[PDB]
RNA sequence: CCGAUAACGAACGAGACUCUGGCAUGCUAACUAGUUACGCGACCCCCGAGCGGUCGGCGUCCCCCAACUUCUUAGAGGGACAAGUGGCGUUCAGCCACCCGAGAUUGAGCAAUAACAGGUCUGUGAUGCCCUUAGAUGUCCGGGGCUGCACGCGCGCUACACUGACUGGCUCAGCGUGUGCCUACCCUACGCCGGCAGGCGCGGGUAACCCGUUGAACCCCAUUCGUGAUGGGGAUCGGGGAUUGCAAUUAUUCCCCAUGAACGAGGAAUUCCCAGUAAGUGCGGGUCAUAAGCUUGCGUUGAUUAAGUCCCUGCCCUUUGUACACACCGCC
């Protein structure tokens, strides 16, 4: 009830191969996770069916089992397929979503297949332009020098 | 040595002053002392008849 | 005393109103009120898991008020302020299908019925227990 | 500030003024009332700045002697 | 000059489509009210159509 | 003027000071207390809700924006 | 009126075609002394009344 | 009797200095049930100092963009700032402010074109209407510019902003511009 | 007692937001759109919708029965029109069905504390002119 | 304008004028605007209210079955003139203040004599001269380009946060558009399906009849966030879905999930502005198969400071100099 802080707490903890906070509220701290935003999170914590306004290091190991379950497999728990980041992928067409360095490897393989077959958005990418045909020709000043 | 501040009440506005009209010129005499009366320059806007704080009684008020 | 709606806080008496569907299991809820969000305008999902039983105490003191109020209307009335991102502001309206799940579940709970012309409009027994509850709720709002 | 008549009522109240002098009288409402009729002007607002000078040349007249 | 390819190209909609009815021009064209009318054009003939600058 | 690292919860040294001297001055107000006693704020904003239902202050004005609390009224 | 169109479009039309028929009888009757035009409108019939300085030509 | 907010009556009010006396509005018949008057006091000289002078504080207090437009929310933060001076000092609101003010008000300023060639800041007085406005702005950017980037609110700030000023406790950043102008009216007078 | 037909219907507007109230014989009571003044939206305001009442007194409201609609505007404007709708009906029925030596001492009070209350404000707006965002500013220049 | 006064009497521009807005419980009238009262109800009420209350529920032009215009609409008019009074002034033009008054300077349109070799031949079947005229600088179709980026400048929007962000709830606008000669392109309520963007079927509106009582934003009320580049910011970038079209890649637009960059109030410089004004804040029109970060209009919330000056920046007038008169881009 308002209390302090108990003995079963951990400030800093570990997911999967990355680091989140603690004294953030319970959702907003997973975000961290390079994958996850605010509404992912939220959905998926809501399935997760615990206290919402606790903070990270209140969470339970059981609890922290159970939700990476959940974020990592969302498809069996009844998670929509149109709330997915990797909706019909071009490898095997499965959605999915990808969370910490797997986002990251998804990403890059994105940009070397586009890169492979040569396409301007392939082309635009390793020249470090803009890809979503907005102009250059007085922003990207920044970036450049 | 500080001389006591006092009021001066106004008795009428003598003009603009100040090379942009910034200050507006007053005559004024103490309620203190009501046989004395001087000329001050003041900075906002004042009217006829109102009084107003002056620090010092021997000062008065120059071209500008 | 007969106390109408209209003589009472809105702000207490739709909590009131949601917290009586709660209380009345009749009232049917899709199973995606966790999931989806309420609007194009919105940036994130209500707060509170009862937002549903909230939103069909806000409509129904909404056909209460003014009749022939359909989905159009009620996204109307729920639109907001979308920020745009790096654009100035406009409005945009509700979600079509929220309003089709409230005002269905509405008339299979049966207070409120399509009208002669479009839109709906409560049943008498609508306003009779909303007028009950709002004299219960004035009274313990006074005393 | 900027309320200056101007030649063309002025000019108008003198004439008036120096050709109907008995008729007129020390009341705008009524000076306005006999411009009305006696004098051909299309606009109200010409109308009562006339009556208006009319007025205030009768007060000077009624005390003093005028270039009128 | 070969029938099928003469007019081939779609011009159902965009500024291609619509022109001045007084000079045949495609900019600043003033649609408004089926006016249909090149606006330095309609600025000429404003008093005839009965436009006023009231104010 | 460099870190705040206010804590999100009680601990021993601070609940107890808490609650030994929140009602002895006049301005209760979570920004106030949280400047007093380091603490997050909405921590502050709990604790002040729980010592109102403990009856250790009351309530001033109760506004979406600010609320106040002040000390009993001794008598 | 589905068939019939709006009454601003009536206004903008009908003077759309008195600024047309002006335009044209000037380019028609520049030499013949043209001075203006106008018309009457009335639903059994249009009236066109052409101001000259020699009607005989 | 008057009630302004509920409470506060204006009638056990007193000014100390004439000069201001007759430039404050806080009297009984300008005094207001509420800080939200429109009643058209710029449009001719001299008649903001019959508008009330709690219309004046939530008037400087909307500043700076964001908030230009929100009465309402100034009136509630007026509001605020009222409960929070009368819970910690006791005494009337209103009357701290009108002391807060007189503390504030700067008597004396600089003209900056003393000589024509160089700036020479030669030493002038004040008017009483100046003052009020000068120590009205510099209160209400005192509080701005105490809770810009702090978890306490602007309704505490502008609170303890009145307090530090009605009692001259030199901390107060009215209180310091003033006299840091008084400084350099010293200095070139 | 039983004086039939007692009715007077005044207006009162402020920015394109008019509120007119009937005024009619009855119980001392008080509904604007329905709804009673205590139970109005912005009640940040109410002490102004209920300043009028309390100037003179509920005592002189007690054999009064009037109901206001309001339409057009803003909240700020319709919360004035609403005040003003409201002096002003109660000051006309007063010195349509009694004397108005003692309607004098009524509308003192009113103008006394604020002549809206009886004479609304004329200033609507300006129009935006072709050279700036608005009725006066203007679009920005550069000389280099 | 007054006043001096070899000038008097005029004329144009200004003013005047037209429109705009506030005031008329005065007039003219309104089932394409309504308001009261009445009769049906519907519900709250019985402690008892009972001529009790709410209804944008139904009617009293469903024509015999009530009135009226207060609200709205727009014509005729009226109304404000420094009119009254105090003071200043040569006591004149006028100015300041105050009462009564809705209003004691509302905004606009038009704008002289002239000049700028100012801009437009790319608005024109306006136009001289010249260029081209069949391997066309005519014209049509296909593709690209008009977007392309080491850097610089201008107009803008978005923020930098707790005076805030998020969720929900309460909630009030006015301008004004809406189905097409070419021309195939309208505005849209209601019901159903989808989470959204959307799709389907039924209508209404060529318009004070429908969209629409324009249920807007902002704001207001509660919760959550907590000084953390943080739940501020949404730049960039990935995956996926619909819309328009013949065609969307150089991403047309919109939607969902993803990364979360700079940015912590801005050096020198410099813009705009005096009352419903700046500003915040949305909504119409123009653009349009698709569409606004633009612009033109409207509405809401709504201030600070000043009733001055020639210090700066420009402009005019008088005097003056001139060897200029093609008029200093001069002459020499
Ligand atoms: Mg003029
Ligand atoms: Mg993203
Ligand atoms: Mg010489």
């Amino acid at each position: 009830m308002s209390l302090v802080i108990p003995e079963k707490f951990q400030h800093i903890l570990r997911v999967l191969n990355t680091n989140i906070d603690g004294r953030r509220k319970i959702a907003f701290a997973i975000t961290a996770i390079k994958g996850v935003g605010r509404r992912y999170a939220h959905v998926v914590l809501r399935k997760a069916d615990i206290d919402l306004t606790k903070r990270a290091g209140e969470l339970t190991e059981d609890e922290v089992e159970r939700v990476i379950t959940i974020m990592q497999n969302p498809r069996q728990y009844k998670i929509p397929d149109w709330f997915l980041n990797r909706q019909k992928d071009v490898k095997d067409g499965k959605y999915s979503q990808v969370l910490a360095n797997g986002l990251d490897n998804k990403l890059r393989e994105d940009l070397e297949r586009l890169k492979k077959i040569r396409a301007h958005r392939g082309l635009r990418h390793f020249w470090g332009l803009r890809v979503r045909g907005q102009h250059t020709k007085t922003t990207g000043r920044r970036g450049r020098t | 040595r500080v001389q006591p501040i006092k009021l001066a009440r106004v008795t009428k506005v003598l003009g603009r002053t100040g090379s942009q009209g910034q200050c507006t010129q007053v005559r004024v005499e103490f309620m203190d002392d009501t046989s004395r009366s001087i000329i001050r320059n003041v900075k906002g806007p004042v009217r006829e008849g109102d009084v107003l704080t002056l620090l010092e009684s021997e000062r008065e008020a120059r071209r500008l | 005393p007969g106390v109408t709606v209209k003589d009472v806080n809105q702000q207490e008496f739709v909590r009131a109103l949601a917290a009586f569907l709660k209380k009345s299991g009749k009232l049917k809820v899709p199973e995606w009120v966790d999931t989806v969000k309420l609007a194009k305008h919105k940036e994130l999902a209500p707060y509170d898991e009862n937002w549903f039983y909230t939103r069909a105490a806000s409509t129904a003191r909404h056909l209460y008020l003014r009749g022939g109020a359909g989905v159009g209307s009620m996204t109307k009335i729920y639109g907001g302020r979308q920020r745009n991102g790096v654009m100035p502001s406009h409005f945009s309206r509700g979600s079509k299908s929220v309003a089709r799940r409230v005002l269905q579940a509405l008339e299979g709970l049966k207070m409120v019925e399509k009208d002669q012309d479009g839109g709906r409009k409560l049943t008498p027994q609508g306003q009779r227990d909303l007028d009950r509850i709002a004299g219960q709720v004035a009274a313990a709002n006074k005393k | 500030m900027g309320r200056v008549r101007t030649k063309t009522v002025k000019k108008a109240a003198r004439v008036i003024i120096e050709k109907y002098y008995t008729r007129l009288g020390n009341d705008f409402h009524t000076n306005k009332r006999v411009c009305e009729e006696i004098a051909i002007i299309p606009s109200k607002k010409l109308r009562n700045k006339i009556a208006g000078y009319v007025t205030h040349l009768m007060k000077r007249i009624q005390r003093g002697p005028v270039r009128g | 000059g070969h029938q099928q390819l003469y007019w081939s190209h779609p011009r159902k909609f965009g500024q291609g489509s619509r022109s001045c009815r007084v000079c045949s021009n495609r900019h600043g064209l003033i649609r408004k009210y089926g006016l249909n009318m090149c606006r330095q054009c309609f600025r000429q003939y404003a008093k005839d159509i009965g436009f006023i600058k009231l104010d | 003027r460099d870190k705040l690292n206010n804590l999100v919860l009680f601990d021993k040294a601070t609940y107890d000071k808490l609650c030994k001297e929140v009602p002895n001055y006049k301005l209760i107000t979570p920004a106030v207390v949280s400047e007093r006693l380091k603490i997050r704020g909405s921590l502050a904003r709990a604790a002040l809700q729980e010592l109102l239902s403990k009856g250790l202050i009351k309530l001033v004005s109760k506004h979406r924006a600010q609320v106040i609390y002040t000390r009993n009224t001794k008598g | 009126m589905a068939v019939q169109i709006s009454k601003k479009r009536k206004f903008v039309a009908d003077g759309i075609f008195k600024a047309e028929l002006n335009e044209f009888l000037t380019r028609e009757l520049a030499e013949d002394g043209y001075s203006g035009v106008e018309v009457r409108v009335t639903p059994t019939r249009t009236e066109i009344i052409i101001l000259a300085t020699r009607t005989q030509n | 009797d008057i009630k302004l907010f509920g409470k506060w009556s204006t009638d056990d009010v007193q000014i100390n200095d004439i000069s201001l006396q007759d430039y404050i509005a806080v009297k009984e018949k300008y005094a207001k049930y509420l800080p939200h008057s429109a009643g058209r006091y710029a449009a001719k000289r001299f008649r903001k100092a019959q508008c009330p002078i709690v219309e004046r504080l939530t008037n400087s207090m909307m500043m700076h963009g964001r908030n230009n437009g929100k009465k309402l929310m100034t009136v509630r933060i007026v509001k605020h700032a009222f409960e929070i001076i009368h819970l910690l000092t006791g005494e009337n609101p209103l009357q701290v402010l009108v002391n807060a003010i007189i503390n504030s008000g700067p008597r004396e300023d600089s003209t900056r074109i003393g000589r024509a060639g160089t700036v020479r800041r030669q030493a002038v007085d004040v008017s009483p209407l100046r003052r009020v406005n000068q120590a009205i702005w510099l209160l209400c950017t005192g509080a701005r510019e105490a809770a810009f980037r702090n978890i306490k609110t602007i309704a505490e700030c502008l609170a303890d902003e009145l307090i530090n000023a009605a009692k001259g406790s030199s901390n107060s950043y009215a209180i310091k511009k003033k006299d840091e102008l008084e400084r350099v009216a010293k200095s070139n007078r | 007692s039983k004086g039939p037909l007692q009715s007077v219907q005044v207006f009162g507007r402020k920015k394109t937001a008019t509120a007119v109230a009937h005024c009619k014989r009855g119980n001392g009571l008080i509904k604007v759109n329905g709804r009673p003044l205590e139970m109005i939206e912005p009640r940040t305001l109410q002490y102004k919708l209920l300043e009028p009442v309390l100037l003179l007194g509920k005592e002189r409201f007690a054999g009064v029965d009037i109901r206001v609609r309001v339409k057009g505007g803003g909240h700020v404007a319709q919360i004035y029109a609403i005040r003003q709708s409201i002096s002003k009906a109660l000051v006309a029925y007063y010195q349509k069905y009694v004397d108005e030596a003692s309607k004098k001492e009524i509308k003192d009070i009113l103008i006394q504390y604020d002549r809206t209350l009886l004479v609304a404000d004329p200033r609507r707006c300006e129009s935006k002119k072709f050279g700036g965002p608005g009725a006066r500013a203007r679009y920005q220049k550069s000389y280099r």
